[PDB]
DNA sequence: CGTAAGATCACGCGCGATATCAGAATCCCGGTGCCGAGGCCGCTCAATTGGTCGTAGACAGCTCTAGCACCGCTTAAACGCACGTACGCGCTGTCC
DNA sequence: GCGCGTACGTGCGTTTAAGCGGTGCTAGAGCTGTCTACGACCAATTGAGCGGCCTCGGCACCGGGATTCTGATATCGCGCGTGATCTTACG
């Protein structure tokens, strides 16, 4: 089944989270849909590098070890899930 | 991109300051190169905006 | 007004259990790979590790953006903040 | 007769700015290169090249600082780059804690 | 020898990094600031020419530890 | 006839853009020298092939478990409005 | 520092798709047996890049001339304020 425009699936309640938990007291407008953009972003590097490693594998299923190698080549290495 | 840059800036010789200019002018460049510094390179002329006269 | 933001703070701060909602993250990630490569199938820990790595960077770079806006004589965060930020960064 | 204040610096930045030659004279630096190391290791020599290779990195670090440093005090509204500036600058890239 | 590093160098360092108007502290803040960054780098560069039984630092040792921090510099036998 | 209120023309005073001088910038050009670039020659030292061995990889077949999908249930999560209150914006005084 | 416009917080009300569980189907991953292509190495062969040594020149430097750019001033223009003349109203 076709998916479209799901970035509006992070809702304002949960940025407003996030920014809670980085510290932050007031919030723009304007913030949220900027959020969305750079959290966008992040997602289309993470897995563009996942999925090359998981296309190298000749594999049709994307593995935790795949997105921790992402990670670690994004110079944003992550404990708790292998390697 | 070097050579050209080396023809606007009307030299025969590529400099390192002709290799700086084609890198960070170009984009993809630029980003393949995040982390580097070039000898004799210098830096783009850019200046901002509030900081010109009025 | 702020009371309840400075106590959100606290409460959020305190623990440690994820802030995005589940099914809404896996349904963006499904798509932006579907737009990278078709007919891809992913283990849910790959789907925790990726939200794991998301929220963490999302919180760093909220803490950043409270900190540019602190310096502007601020006290709301606003999307140049966030440019400025990730800039500083040297992030694109 | 006499510039107006802000106007000969916007000139040494043009000039500055399409130069590429080093800065800092080199023999304050190599003496301040050569104190640092004593600290590390005694009787040291250094290779011209050497002290070259840390000027070369080393201005360009500080040219980069400066950058985000102006626009750091840019984004207070400012148009002086100030001690607080660079500490925010470094502070987000994660050098200082 | 720290304040061998004339305030009107950090001027011209910091008008090609396009600074218009300068602070009186920052001259002192900048040299902290190179103070720590040379560290940084020598120890690295020492620590290398060390393990190299050399009592002459090279610009190799230079470079691979520029390297290490992430300061990667070209020109001087990368 | 005579005095008071209103509209228009003339004259005077104040704020802004754009003609001129002048010292400092910047570009171009005649003529010379150089240290680095370019080419040729020797010389080692590097690249290629006849032919062998185990090693890794490719392939095919048997085994199946979490991957996927839907249904029903429950409910925590998400969205719109009253408002007023602190925050954002703008003008202004001071002197660092 | 002062003054003014206002974005959105709390609360309330309303509505909804996100988690549990329950079932049912199943895709390609994982683990055994077959079969086969190829690179390190040894001998022997051959040839190319690096360095030494020659040769040559694009640009720095000098010195000079020519074209540009801010700071200061002053005129033209427009806008505001005041007096004189013409007009209307009242006495």
């Amino acid at each position: 089944k076709v998916l479209r425009d799901n970035i509006q699936g992070i809702t304002k309640p949960a940025i407003r989270r996030l920014a809670r938990r980085g510290g932050v007291k007031r919030i723009s407008g304007l913030i949220y849909e900027e959020t969305r953009g750079v959290l966008k972003v992040f997602l289309e590097n993470v897995i563009r590098d996942a999925v090359t490693y998981t296309e190298h594998a000749k594999r049709k299923t994307v593995t935790a070890m795949d997105v921790v190698y992402a990670l670690k080549r994004q110079g944003r290495t992550l404990y708790g899930f292998g390697g | 991109l070097a050579g050209n840059a080396a023809r606007d800036n009307k030299k025969t010789r590529i400099i390192p300051r002709h290799l700086q200019l084609a890198v960070r002018n170009d984009e993809e460049l630029n980003k393949l190169l995040g982390r580097v510094t070039i000898a004799q390179g210098g830096v783009l002329p850019n200046i901002q905006s509030v900081l010109l006269p009025k | 007004p702020g009371t309840v933001a400075l106590r959100e703070i606290r409460r959020y701060q305190k623990s440690t259990e994820l802030l995005i909602r589940k099914l809404p993250f896996q349904r963006l990630v499904r798509e932006i790979a579907q737009d990278f490569k078709t007919d891809l199938r992913f283990q849910s820990s790959a789907v925790m590790a990726l939200q794991e790595a998301s929220e963490a960077y999302l919180v760093a770079l909220f803490e950043d953006t409270n900190l540019c806006a602190i310096h502007a004589k601020r006290v709301t965060i606003m999307p140049k903040d966030i440019q400025l930020a990730r800039r500083i960064r040297g992030e694109r």
